DNA sequence: CGTCCGGTCTTCGCCCGTAAATTCAGA
DNA sequence: TCTGAATTTACGGGCGCAACTATGCCGGACG
RNA sequence: GGCAUAGUUGC
């Protein structure tokens, strides 16, 4: 099984899970760990932003690719905006303060 | 399943941890060849429009 | 084509600042204006740009000068056309 | 864009202004038509339109409509992110208490108006009665009425006087409290009190109204007025297959909170009796309990099929909420998953990926080869070119796979080779092509195991898959110095059958010229593979000043060894290729060309290694037969004995002489002995069972047997199982742990009969079942370290600090365990460590102690050496490069970035995850006494009067080979410091008797005793001498238990003798429970008895170890050093007094009765020395014997249990683990700086503010350590955000929330929930930028 | 087929930690 | 008759990762 | 395209 680009999930714009539906693997916890433990930064950005749930980030990401220029723009995880909202929806108040 | 003269061996590693090495001899005559019959079902629903 | 890169951090002790160093070289070989300091050898920019930090003529400080140089040239010749 | 997280509560305010439009009606869609409802849960006027750039009406439908609103339906025309990101809100017609502030336990409205959870839960669902504005009354504040007691007091107390039901009450009773008023007579009452309970109490609740008056929030918020609606898109309704849709738990809670709210509302309007209204209430108070965490309070309200519903709190908490299922880690595009193949022609630099899987995960790239030749003008016509599979597509699709590294990952990545980078080959198949040496890197054999392929697109991303993932530059493990690619089972079993030697072989003793032709003749066939020759060798030695220096000399070896000698580089010597090369040996010769000759040589020798153990092995044909398991034909008499001497034993027992217990005891015995007996003779049976003639004499030699060769190589199998191939299978235990009288006594060539499998499948079973069950605990471990160790990143170079830790060999024991090679290697030192001669310096202070300055440290016979740790540096926020030391990934120091958390939580749990009376002197050597203070008495025999004194055995060169405890009262032998001569016992003792041995000699006179109360009187009539034995205050009469009986020595006159060395009389206070055989007026001599007085795990081990759980009976210790005195009648339990000379008198302490002590009564002890017997807490340790203390005790112990599992891991993970446990301290003295009296603040906080004070005039504020578990560790840090993705995650938001934190995303875990470059490694550069820039 | 409101029977594991209730041991 | 401590009891949280196949489900009761 | 259950694979 293999995935380029495919469909994505609502809740979180996260590729599917599975293979009778056209998905990716998952990355999981212990494997951003072996990359932590690495020195590996900018490949674990790319991992779990622009080709996981970075809508702009994936799209320019493809565009770029596209183009023949391998850069990204890192952006902000959209299942950080829905843990945002979620929390939210409760009385507790969280904010990204401004810089 | 079937049964075929096995030998054991290793053979320049193409057996190294646990693998199996095939003669063409087993795919030619096809001893281990097995139909998959697969089903595949397309619905016309009543939606809207 | 690279099988190492030991010869490479061995130039530049970090293991680090190596990865930075070689993605801006391959940047600059890339988007891309520049071109290969050593003969390319049906290489991608990456084993170009370690190869390159390799023979020992391109690290930080030497990038950050031709940087500077162009930036000032850019200045010159921009400025020549204005006044 | 933004530096920092906070949080708070949310004021309705606050919270209205969030929402862009109230929900009224409980409706979702029509379900005839998908349009939304009016103002339903799913809204368009509320949340935005259902399109893009699309009203609801269809009035306007396009983006020059950007901003305006239509009038027919009031659905701002924008884009559809809007709908993903509105919010609205519910207008509850009563307050409602929110779940979380109520039962957080502690719960925050509970202790903030300082009443208990019941009197608060009884209260707010409306069944109890709480007055407000007490008044003149006989009511107070806080008090709890019911209904009875409500309805008398509004029939006496008709007066103005309030007490209200529910969320009401509670919100005014919030409402009506200031917070400085309370928090100062709080402070005063905490101070006057006394008491410890009221005083914890209070300190907690003080804690909470200062938390709450430093923040912005107030405590009336903690009472919801408006509820937060989620934005519709994030609860979506997925339509299925017909009209029905998908009924998201979201939704229906919020349906049943807006119905039950709806329905008050009405209630209210038409003014319905107090009951109906106060029972909707309370429906609206569960319902709203129900959509937040659901579960707390009665049952969570199912709503299908009778499974609880999903809430926001169980949404964002547990292994299935956003943090670790879609923030820590998320499904990746670009990849892909298939069954792995060995393809052993690959080089270990690259990795053989389909080709179908190559051209879907390269699709982009091929788009853009495409167009970049031109081939395509438009995305589709080259996806369209891409889907047929054309013939040019193949060759762009090899143009850029070139040199554009791919990552393997095996499912469960224990340590960090679990995934690393190989440039592809295009494979003709589905199956990835896997190098073999890797397997052990990712523990992953050809059973059809699955792994995941992963692209890197940025150049910064293949630049680091270059540089850092490459198989080729992880060689070493992170865990061991050791290489992780050492060759496994058909390399080694190949080597291993190549250089061996028989006795006469083809071509045996002729001379050969090089390993050329010695390679020639074997493929001609002259001379076998494993012929005694003489060979002319050049080996270079690179002995010069980095240079090679050849040599040339005549080497007698086997034709195999030369031939494999042509594979090895210049700079080895010869010596490693004239053994037999097992599989440790070739792990040696590896890790020495590592060593000596770089990088690049040893992978060249990696890839020829293997091709040529392959090859020859393929050519020995190493095969096996039943035939080859050879019974040892002489175990007849073996096993026919062994049933002689059962049936022996059996004769015994049926006359009655012996018991069942000691026969089952003997049975097993002698079984086991049996069972060894036979395995050894099997063993020598089949590695001498070839012996080679035809020359003359027999000769022995090692055999050629299969299984033999297959074992010893180290290929695969050790002596249990080959032992139980052939010898008797052992010793199986029934699940309970009792060993079956009669073991299996047949092996598996010899067919098991059907009891000896059942019992085979007893132990098969537990086995499945254990490893299906520890897998838990291991990985629950493991993310626990994790979490741990995941900010304490490599930040100074040197920390520039001259503290350390007194490394030594470690000796259990028995023989060297660990020698002080393995446990120095990699650690620059502390101090300058001198020659053992005379203060001549060896090594300079601060070099990295490399593997020359280790040998040549062996080489010079030193013992003791101090050795900077990670514990004991004084960095800020991370951890000097020095103090770590070695990387033990590569030959160098560790670089200033690479993060050391990580690497140690994963090296510490990876293999937990796999598998977790006389001194009989074994050495010639010296005996020294360390901490002794003995006594000659009369026979000559040396008896100790310390308890701390360890007997050590000092060689000729000064090293320590052997330790031993030596209790209180042991025999002895021998003198101190006198060589003794190995092979005898030099100490005894009675492990069942705690004698009383004096200090001077005269006569016994029993003072302070009366008969009759103070002792009982026993007459033994089996030996006719009766004893005058002392019973414990509770065990003897009621006459004389206020007083404690002494044994005094006098002269021949009757007076008192003097302590030697104080003026104080030598009085032996005896306790209960004593044997004093001897009567009144008996002599004595120095040291010499007079009384007798009579008396874990593995993963789990290492697991209590770290979360630092105090054992269940610890040894109590002293605090302070001074004389030690009894005090009180034991009331309750004994009690203890310790008085130091000038300092604190009255220091005492609290000791059970019902355990043994350890000091007597004029002992002068020092903080840390032993007072009892047992595990030793880590916290008292920490306490008072420091830092290094504990530290090495935890390091100790957990590196036991994993050699006991025959497991290596480097000091440096443990060590740095243990230092994020101690990373809180707590304040006592206030000194000159602002932190409170007792508050926990963090260490390196209270380091640098003292840091800043001892610079200015000022005086610091003196700390006190404490040790804190990995969990406790991890849940209380600095920034919310770790700890909430941990465990815990509603306590750690409701702390967070009320205190108002902030979060300065300093760690690792942070930054990955907030997706930017890590502070660890290629990213350090990057947040460096970010620390100059502000 | 089209709309529309919601509660009897179920427990049943092991370990740890922390807070609430009970009981000593006195004054 | 009160009052602080240590103990006991009650109750809240945790119990690894990755992948594949199948089925059943949004609810059963009023116009 | 999300939940529940069952079964299965590698550890
Ligand atoms: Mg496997
Ligand atoms: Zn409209
Ligand atoms: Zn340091």
């Amino acid at each position: 099984h293999a995935r380029s680009t495919g469909s994505y999930s609502l809740v979180t714009q996260q590729p599917l899970g599975g293979k009778a539906q056209f998905g990716g693997q998952r990355f999981g916890e212990m494997e951003v760990w072996a990359l932590e433990a690495y020195g590996a930064a900018y490949t674990l950005q790319e991992m779990l932003t622009v080709k996981s749930d970075d809508v702009n980030g994936r799209t320019k990401m493809y565009k770029n690719i596209v183009d023949g220029n391998h850069q990204m723009e890192p952006g902000m995880p959209e299942s950080f905006n829905v843990l945002l909202k979620e929390i939210r929806s409760l009385g507790i108040n969280i904010e990204l303060e401004d810089e | 399943g079937q049964n075929m003269r096995v030998a054991f061996m290793p053979w320049n590693g193409y057996n190294f941890e646990d693998s199996i090495l095939v003669s063409e001899r087993v795919v030619q005559e096809d001893r281990f060849t097995t139909i998959h019959i697969q089903e595949l079902a397309c619905v016309s629903r009543d939606t809207k429009l | 084509a690279r099988v190492t890169v030991q010869d490479a951090v061995e130039k530049i002790g970090n293991r680090f600042d190596l990865v930075l160093v070689a993605a801006r070289r391959a940047r600059q070989m890339q988007v891309g204006g520049k071109d290969p300091l050593v003969p390319e050898e049906n290489d991608k920019t990456t084993v170009i740009a370690l190869r390159e930090i390799e023979e020992g003529l391109i690290n930080n400080q030497i990038l950050d000068v031709r940087e500077r140089q162009e930036q000032q040239e850019q200045e010159a010749a921009e400025l020549q056309a204005v006044t | 864009e933004f530096d920092a997280i906070k949080i708070a509560l949310a004021s309705p305010d606050m919270i209205r202004s969030w929402s862009f439009g109230e929900v009224k009606k409980p409706e979702t869609i029509n379900y005839r038509t998908f349009k939304p409802e009016r103002d339903g849960l799913f809204c368009a006027r509320i949340f935005g339109p259902v399109k893009d750039y699309e009203c609801l009406c269809g009035k306007y439908k396009r983006l020059k409509h950007r901003g305006v609103i239509c009038e027919k339906c009031g659905v701002e025309v924008t884009q559809t992110k809007v709908r993903r990101e509105r919010m609205g809100h519910i207008e509850l017609a009563s307050p409602t208490a929110h779940i979380w502030f109520l039962k957080s336990l502690p719960s925050r409205i509970g202790l903030l108006l300082d009443m208990p959870l019941r009197d608060i839960e009884r209260v707010l669902y409306f069944e109890s009665y709480v007055v407000i504005e007490g008044g003149m009354t006989n009511l107070e504040r806080q008090q709890i009425l019911t209904e009875e007691q409500y309805l008398d007091a509004l029939e006496e107390f008709g007066d103005e006087f309030d007490a209200k039901m529910g969320a009401e009450a509670i919100q005014a009773l919030l409402k009506s409290m200031d917070l400085e008023q309370e928090c100062e007579q709080l402070r005063e009452e905490l101070n006057e009190t006394n008491s410890e309970t009221k005083r914890k109490k209070l300190t907690k609740r003080i804690k909470l109204l200062e938390a709450f008056v430093q923040s912005g929030n107030k405590p009336e918020w903690m009472i919801l007025t408006v509820l937060p609606v989620l934005p519709p898109d994030l609860r979506p309704l997925v339509p299925l297959d017909g009209g029905r849709f998908a009924t998201s738990d979201l939704n229906d809670l919020y349906r049943r909170v807006i119905n039950r709210n709806n329905r008050l509302k009405r209630l209210l309007d038409l003014a319905a009796p107090d009951i109906i209204v106060r029972n909707e209430k309370r429906m609206l108070q569960e319902a709203v309990d129900a959509l937040l965490d659901n579960g707390r309070r009665g049952r969570a309200i199912t709503g299908s099929n009778k499974r609880p519903l999903k809430s926001l709190a169980d949404m964002i908490k547990g292994k299935q909420g956003r943090f670790r299922q879609n923030l820590l880690g998320k499904r990746v595009d670009y990849s892909g998953r298939s069954v792995i193949t060995v393809g052993p022609y690959l080089r270990l630099h690259q990795c053989g990926l389909p080709k179908k899987m190559a051209l879907e995960l390269f699709k982009p790239f091929i788009y853009g080869k495409l167009e970049l030749r031109g081939l395509a003008t438009t995305i589709k016509a080259a996806k369209k070119m891409v889907e047929r599979e054309e013939a040019v597509v193949w060759d762009i699709l090899d143009e850029v796979i070139r040199e554009h590294p791919v990552l393997l990952n095996r499912a469960p990545t224990l340590h960090r080779l679990g995934i690393q980078a190989f440039e592809p080959v295009l494979i003709e198949g589905k199956a990835i092509q896997l190098h073999p040496l890797v397997c052990a890197a990712y523990n992953a054999d050809f059973d059809g195991d699955q792994m995941a392929v992963h692209v890197p697109l940025t150049l910064e991303a293949q630049l680091e898959a270059r540089a850092l993932m490459m198989s080729t530059n992880n060689i070493l493990s992170p865990a061991n110095g050791e290489p992780i690619i050492v060759p496994s089972q058909d390399v080694v079993l190949g080597l291993y059958y190549m250089t061996r030697d028989c006795v006469n072989a083809k071509g045996e003793g002729m001379v050969l010229t090089g390993p050329k032709e010695a390679e020639r003749l074997y493929r001609s066939g002259l001379a076998s593979l494993h012929a005694r020759v003489k060979v002319r060798i050049t080996e270079y030695e690179k002995d010069a000043n980095g240079e090679l220096v050849a040599k040339t000399s005549l080497k007698d070896t086997t034709v195999g060894r030369a031939i494999l000698w042509m594979i090895v580089p210049k700079g080895l010597p010869y010596s490693i290729v004239n053994q037999a090369l097992g599989k440790k040996a070739i792990s040696k010769m590896l890790n020495t060309c590592y060593r000596i000759l770089g990088l690049k040589p040893t992978v060249i020798f990696a890839d020829q290694i293997m091709y040529t153990g392959f090859a020859y092995a393929a050519r020995s044909g190493a095969s096996v037969g039943i035939d080859d398991m050879v019974i040892p034909e002489k175990k007849h008499e073996i096993i026919s004995e062994a049933e002689a001497e059962v049936a022996e034993i059996q004769e015994q027992f049926q006359s009655g002489l012996v018991t069942a217990g000691e026969r089952y005891n003997k049975v097993i015995d002698i079984w086991a002995a049996a069972n060894d007996r036979v395995s050894k003779a099997m063993m020598d049976n089949l590695q001498t069972e070839t012996v080679i003639n035809r020359d003359g004499q027999e000769e022995k030699q090692v055999s050629f047997n299969s299984i033999y060769m297959m074992a010893d190589s180290g290929a695969r199998g050790s002596a249990a199982q080959i032992r139980q191939l052939a010898g008797m299978r052992g010793l199986m235990a029934k699940p309970d742990g009792s060993i079956i009288e009669t073991p299996i006594t047949a092996n598996f060539r010899e067919g098991l009969n059907v009891l000896q499998y059942f019992i085979s499948t007893h132990g098969a079973r537990k086995g499945l079942a254990d490893t299906a069950l520890k897998t838990a605990n291991s990985g629950y471990l493991t993310r626990r370290l994790v979490d741990v160790a995941q900010d304490l990143v490599v930040t100074e170079d040197d920390c520039g600090t001259h503290e350390g830790i007194m490394m030594t060999p470690v000796i259990e024991g028995g023989d060297v365990k660990e020698p002080l090679r393995d446990r120095v290697l990699g650690r620059v030192t502390a101090e300058d460590v001198l020659k053992p001669g005379t203060a001549d310096i060896l090594v300079p202070r601060n070099t990295l102690l490399h593997e020359q300055w280790c040998d040549l440290l062996e080489e010079n016979s030193v013992d003791a050496v101090k050795v900077r740790s990670v514990v004991s540096c004084d960095t800020d926020f991370g951890v000097c490069a020095h103090c770590y030391g070695r990387d033990l990934a590569r030959g160098h120091i560790i670089n200033k970035g690479e993060a050391i958390g990580v690497i140690a939580a994963q090296s510490i749990g990876e293999p937990g995850t796999q598998l977790t009376s006389s001194i009989q002197v074994k050495n010639k050597g010296s005996i020294k006494l360390s901490n002794v203070k003995s006594v000659v008495n009369s026979s000559g025999k040396l008896v100790i009067t310390s308890r701390n004194t360890e007997l050590k055995l000092i060689d000729e060169f000064g090293r320590t080979k052997e330790s031993y405890k030596v209790p209180y009262g042991a025999v002895l032998a021998k003198g101190d410091g006198e060589q003794v001569a190995g092979g005898e016992t030099v100490a005894n003792w009675d492990p069942h008797t705690m004698p009383v041995i004096t200090e001077v000699s005269g006569f016994v006179r029993f003072t302070d005793m009366i008969d009759g109360q103070t002792i009982t009187r026993q007459t033994d009539e089996l030996t006719g001498l009766s004893s005058l034995v002392v019973l414990d205050s509770a065990e003897r009469t009621a006459g004389g238990k206020d007083l404690r009986p002494a044994l005094k020595i006098v002269d021949a006159q009757g007076n008192d003798v003097l302590i030697p060395g104080t003026d104080m009389p030598a009085q032996y206070f005896l306790p209960g429970k004593a044997i004093v055989q001897l009567e009144d007026g008996v002599q004595i001599s120095s040291g010499d008895t007079l009384a007798r007085i009579p008396q874990t795990g593995g993963l789990p081990r290492v697991a209590d170890l770290f979360e630092a759980r105090r054992p269940k009976e610890p040894a109590i210790l002293a605090e302070i050093s001074g004389i030690v005195s009894f005090g009180k009648e034991t009331k309750g339990k004994r009690r203890l007094v310790i008085t130091p000379v000038d300092g604190s008198d009255p220091y005492e302490e609290m000791i059970p009765k019902w355990r043994q002590l350890n000091v007597f009564e004029g002992e002068r002890v020092e903080r840390g020395d032993v007072i009892s017997d047992g595990p030793e807490a880590p916290h008292d340790i920490l306490r008072l014997r420091g830092v290094h203390a504990v530290t090495r005790y935890i390091v100790n112990e957990v590196q036991d249990v994993y050699r006991l599992q025959g497991v290596k891991i480097n000091d440096k993970h443990i060590e740095v683990i243990v230092r994020q446990m101690l990373r809180k301290a707590t304040i006592v003295n206030a000194g000159s700086s602002d932190f409170l009296e007792g508050e926990q603040v963090e260490y390196s906080r209270v380091k640098i503010a003292n840091r800043e004070l001892e610079a200015n005039g000022k005086v610091g504020a003196t700390y006190s350590r404490d040790l804190l578990g990995i969990t406790k560790a991890s849940l209380a840090t600095e920034s919310f955000i770790s700890a909430a993705s941990f465990q815990e995650t509603t306590r750690v938001l409701t702390e967070a929330a009320v205190a108002g934190k902030r979060d300065e995303l300093r760690g690792l875990k942070e930054n990955v929930i907030v997706g930017r470059l890590i502070p660890a490694g290629t990213g350090y550069a990057y947040h460096q930028d970010r620390m100059r820039r502000r």
